[PDB]
RNA sequence: GUCUACGGCCAUACCACCCUGAACGCGCCCGAUCUCGUCUGAUCUCGGAAGCUAAGCAGGGUCGGGCCUGGUUAGUACUUGGAUGGGAGACCGCCUGGGAAUACCGGGUGCUGUAGGCUU
RNA sequence: CCGUGGAGCAGAAGGGCAAAAGCUCGCUUGAUCUUGAUUUUCAGUACGAAUACAGACCGUGAAAGCGGGGCCUCACGAUC
RNA sequence: GAUUAGAGGUCUUGGGGCCGAAACGAUCUCAACCUAUUCUCAAACUUUAAAUGGGUAAGAAGCCCGGCUCGCUGGUGUGG
């Protein structure tokens, strides 16, 4: 038998695109990002100094995005397409989320503009489970037990069964 | 010679307790002060504000005015060979009943009820506390059984 | 080039050890702590003989190295390279003070580190030979001639713990029979009868 | 490898927060703040009304602060609705509005102070507050204990508190967080607050489920329509169920019923039963080991 | 020319020669240094 | 027997894993027109009631860790007062009183206040 | 995901602090006017610093409340 | 915060070699690492924690009653 609903769903798809200077190559991968994800981004400041890759303190360097439900499967479709349904087994975190990059955008179904030029950009799932909300609610706070949380071979398994993907070693 | 200032020395009277900083308990800030009660001072370092000085740390004194946070108690220091009967005010956190009057208090209660009961019965009660007379004669009973013999052990070095 | 020893022999101060306080300490001459065949499991040297003091009062270091060479020397002498493991069991941390006159007098008279020493206290163990049960007079008499290299008064005791333990030797071998205490490197881990069952069963197993 | 970072040190140093902390239910730096009487008031009770929305009922209950433990005086819950006419819907804002003017009445007739501070007997939704009246006892006073809701325009909690206070009690409060003050223009809509207590911000949304879709709208209000109220009823439902509590406020208990005295959850074990129990377990390993070698 | 600094060597003596005497206690302590709006109050109360 | 709302004392209450939860309740859960707020109705706010004890939560278990409380260590360490006591000293013994702390070995694993339910 | 503070709170150090005293936003000027009392060094004198109040005008918050400078311990000056 | 010594694990990395085109595939190792142990320490360390000691109380200015005043606090001749 099972739980009708302790069943495994994505609950968040994170995108991100981290270009390391602040300028018009940033805006125009604001606008590919938003563009793609139907929503608009926000820019992150760089958190230190660091001179060998050229950039200061509290600068944007990069954009991301999170959706949740349908445009969250829709673009984690795009994406596994490219990726022609494959991942590796390292690409799976020991908590149950994974993720991979895709190295160019306009391929995953969007229109080359030469001015904004190409950006590559990183996927990341967090995979999730009816009743996660209480390890962040605000009133009555709590953990999510042992049994109810995701482990590898679980993220796995649902991969590789709902998607029909191939985990090659690696 | 050494420094003036206000908290010298006052790393480890001032300090909380292992395992007990944080949030102050709240049953200390609903007790009930009123005029003329005994009252012990603890200065605790979680509040810095109405904060006692560090001589009178571990002094009890009598409450004599009430305010909206804090209390002032006249208190008894010792200033070279003479004492001075003076006024502090201290906020509600570092104070604390003292239990050294409720036990007269309870004692004043029950000795009065017992002159009270007997006053018709016209026989005689003993009210003050003797102190601890010696102990009177009595018996000790072995139960057949020989006590045993007690003897020094001898020298051996264990280290 | 260094002060008499007579000089520094009795705990006059308090302990005054190297930290954030005192820096430019010099390094203490004894380094080694220990030596022999240290890498011999507890069944094998079963005789254990300790050095104790017997008067309150404090060694320079430079004389525990020397009681040490002193020691290493007469037992690779008697008992082979390998047959026995000293250990000297008071490391110096209480470094000693030098207020040095080249003429400004006893003005600003606080003195540089100099040295380092141990405190001993009465009946406290200094260094402990453990060995084979047949070589106890070479035990007792490479303690009583690395006494000379010390001030003050000392004692030797042939101890009736089993090697460096805490243990007596009388039922150290039935307890290890019986697998209350587990040998490991040169000492033993007691088991006590409070973990969980699966240990019980790892090692009953 | 890496640290084990819940180290035995850990747990010997590790000190627990309050238990009411720990369950997340208490705010402790605003309680402090909150149930707190000043020292010349001696034991003069601070009253304080505290209201909980919880997913399936509103929770109304008057409280002061004792050493002992905080002592409710009067208490008020949605699911008490029913008995006045209110038959389902025990957590809108409508519901709140009912359950914070219960809970005031029945205080009020527990207390023997009805036929003076009557409040607004006609809901307008605007900013009122009631006045002590000269030579009759003082109005009740409490303060509104908000707990960890996030006390944004239109709560709930503000609702409750606008129901009490049309009742008749006195809360200190501004007309900034009832539903209808408007942001940008800063300003107080009386009629939309009104509204919003009668509940037609419900009577729209079922309307608009009316205009499209049907399915749609009986998962959204299955039990609505089980209970036969339509859009228009609301209001004349909400104002029978204010008339009614305004009439009958007192709450009687529900007799008691015997216990029939059966346990339900599983009793702790003895020190000979736990003892027994590893004897026995180190007495199978040996013998199924004995045969397995 | 040093001299000695500091020192509390006959202090005690010369204190208990002459004693130390607690504060003179007694009824009706005066009442300065009282809230003032509650003495307002008590002064009102006798007046009235 | 037990739960909810608000608590008091703040681990005998915490942490890790495992088993069980009748009814009410607490929850998870279903949606974003209105109130409200976000990159995202994830959080917060709002409107509900198809499903579920999976999780939270409650009870129990672990020769469990910790914590609390005892025994041992121990009349040991230390210490008030005394001696024309010993000792070259370092220090030690005695008389008169007080008297610890690890390791090691046991026991326990939340009590309870007000209001309101369920066990018809 | 773990994370009792192992970070931060201008500075020395110490104490204190986790739905905060830390980080990020919103609004503001209680760093404002005024009489007394008290503490700290103390002679129980000043200065400096600080603590409870009280009387007005305010700020903030839904509110209880909190705030007349900096989380506390130091950062300052008579007569003419 | 200093500090000695051996035990058991792994690839978490580095160092000598070895079979390997190479392969965390493999051989020893030395190491750093982790887990249990172990020797010795702190005036500016501490979970614990004395002895000696520092306050306070041991009644008539106290208890138990009845009644008045209040412009303070007040659900309430409530509290004080
Ligand atoms: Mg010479
Ligand atoms: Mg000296
Ligand atoms: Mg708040
Ligand atoms: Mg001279
Ligand atoms: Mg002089
Ligand atoms: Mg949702
Ligand atoms: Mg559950
Ligand atoms: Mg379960
Ligand atoms: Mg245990
Ligand atoms: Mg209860
Ligand atoms: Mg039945
Ligand atoms: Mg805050
Ligand atoms: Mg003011
Ligand atoms: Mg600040």
């Amino acid at each position: 038998k099972e739980n009708p609903m302790r069943e495994l769903r994505i609950r968040k798809l994170c995108l991100n695109i981290c270009v390391g200077e602040s300028g018009d190559r940033l805006t125009r991968a604001a606008k590919v990002l938003e563009q793609l994800t139907g929503q608009t981004p926000v820019f992150s400041k760089a958190r230190y100094t660091v001179r060998s890759f050229g950039i200061r303190r509290n600068e944007k360097i990069a954009v991301h995005c999170t959706v949740r439900g349908a445009k969250a499967e829709e673009i984690l479709e795009k994406g596994l397409k490219v990726r022609e349904y494959e991942l590796r087994k390292n690409n799976f975190s020991d908590t149950g989320n994974f993720g991979f990059g895709i190295q160019e955008h306009i391929d995953l179904g969007i229109k080359y503009d030469p001015s904004i030029g190409i950006y590559g950009l990183d996927f990341y799932v967090v995979l999730g489970r009816p009743g996660f909300s209480i390890a962040d609610k605000k009133r009555r706070t709590g953990c999510i037990g042992a049994k109810h949380r995701i482990s590898k071979e679980e993220a796995m398994r649902w991969f590789q069964q709902k998607y029909d993907g191939i985990i090659l070693p690696g | 010679t050494n420094t003036k200032g206000k908290r010298r020395g006052t790393r480890y009277m001032f300090s909380r307790p292992f395992r007990k900083h944080g949030v102050v308990p709240l049953a200390t800030y609903m007790r009930i002060y009123k005029k003329g009660d005994i009252v012990d001072i603890k200065g605790m370092g979680t509040v810095q504000k109405g904060m006692p000085h560090k001589c009178y740390h571990g002094k009890t004194g009598r409450v004599y005015n009430v305010t909206q946070h804090a209390v002032g108690i006249v208190v008894n220091k010792q200033v070279k060979g003479k004492i001075l009967a003076k006024r502090i005010n201290v906020r509600i956190e570092h104070i604390k009943h003292s239990k050294s009057r409720d036990s007269f208090l309870k004692r004043v209660k029950e000795n009065d009820q017992k002159k009270k009961e007997a006053k018709e019965k016209g026989t005689w009660v003993q009210l003050k506390r003797q102190p601890a007379p010696p102990r009177e004669a009595h018996f000790v009973r072995t139960n057949g059984k020989e006590p045993e013999l007690l003897e020094p052990i001898p020298y051996e070095f264990m280290a | 080039g260094r002060r008499p020893a007579r000089c520094y022999r009795y705990c006059k101060n308090k302990p005054y050890p190297k930290s954030r306080f005192c820096r430019g300490v010099p390094d203490a001459k004894i380094r080694i702590f220990d030596l022999g065949r240290k890498k011999a499991k507890v069944d094998e040297f079963p005789l254990c003989g300790h050095m104790v003091s017997d008067e309150y009062e404090q060694l320079s270091s430079e004389a525990l190295e020397a009681a040490r060479i002193c020691a290493n020397k007469y037992m690779v002498k008697s008992c082979g390279k390998d047959g026995f493991h000293i250990r000297v069991r008071l490391h110096p941390f209480h470094v000693i003070r030098i207020n040095k006159m080249l003429q400004t007098g006893m003005r600003g008279a606080f003195g540089k580190p100099q040295g380092t020493v141990a405190r001993v206290h009465i009946g406290q163990v200094i260094m402990s030979i453990r060995t084979k049960l047949q070589n106890k007079e070479h035990v007792v008499e490479a303690l009583r001639r690395a006494k000379f290299k010390f001030p003050g008064r000392q004692k030797i005791h042939i101890s009736k713990k089993w090697g460096f333990t805490k243990f007596n030797a009388d039922e150290f071998e039935d307890m290890v029979a019986e697998k209350r205490l587990i040998p490991d490197g040169c000492g033993v881990k007691y088991i006590p009868n409070r973990g969980p069952l699966d240990k019980w069963r790892a090692l009953h197993s | 490898f890496v640290k084990v970072v819940k180290n035995k040190a850990y747990f010997k140093r590790y000190q627990v927060k309050f238990r009411r902390r720990r369950e997340g239910k208490t705010d402790y730096y605003a309680r402090k703040r909150l149930v707190i009487q000043d020292k010349n008031k001696y034991n003069t009770p601070k009253y304080r009304m505290i209201v909980r929305v919880t997913n399936r009922d509103i929770i109304c209950q008057i409280a002061y602060a004792r050493i002992e433990g905080d002592m409710i005086v009067c208490a008020a819950y949605a699911h008490e609705l029913p008995k006045y006419g209110v038959k389902v819907g025990l957590t809108n804002y409508a519901a709140a509005y009912c359950t914070g003017l219960l809970l005031a009445r029945r205080l009020l007739n527990r207390f023997g102070m009805d036929k003076i501070y009557e409040g607004q007997v006609e809901v307008t939704g605007d900013e009122y507050n009631v006045e002590s009246i000269d030579g009759q006892p003082g109005a009740f006073t409490c303060y509104l204990d908000a707990g960890l809701a996030r006390t944004t325009t239109g709560n709930k909690v503000f609702g409750a508190l606008k129901g009490a206070v049309d009742g008749g009690l006195s809360i200190p409060h501004s007309t900034k967080r009832f539903p209808g003050y408007d942001s940008e223009s800063k300003e107080f809509n009386a009629e939309v607050h009104r509204k919003h207590i009668m509940g037609q911000n419900v009577a729209d949304y079922m309307r608009y489920l009316m205009e499209e879709d049907e399915d749609a709208y009986k998962k959204q209000f299955s039990q609505y329509i089980k209970n036969n109220v339509t859009p228009d009823m609301m209001e004349e439902m909400y104002k029978k169920a204010h008339a009614a509590i305004r009439e009958n406020p007192v709450y009687e208990k529900k007799p008691k019923r015997e216990v029939k005295k059966k346990r339900w959850n599983r009793p702790k074990m003895s020190l000979a039963q736990k003892k027994d129990r590893v004897a026995q377990k180190k007495a199978s390993f040996l013998r199924a080991q004995e045969r397995a070698a | 020319a040093k001299s000695k600094n500091h020192t509390t060597h006959n202090q005690s003596r010369k204190w208990h020669r002459n004693g130390i005497k607690k504060p003179r206690s007694q009824r009706y302590e005066s009442l300065k240094g009282v809230d003032p709006k509650f003495l307002r109050n008590m002064r009102f109360a006798k007046k009235h």
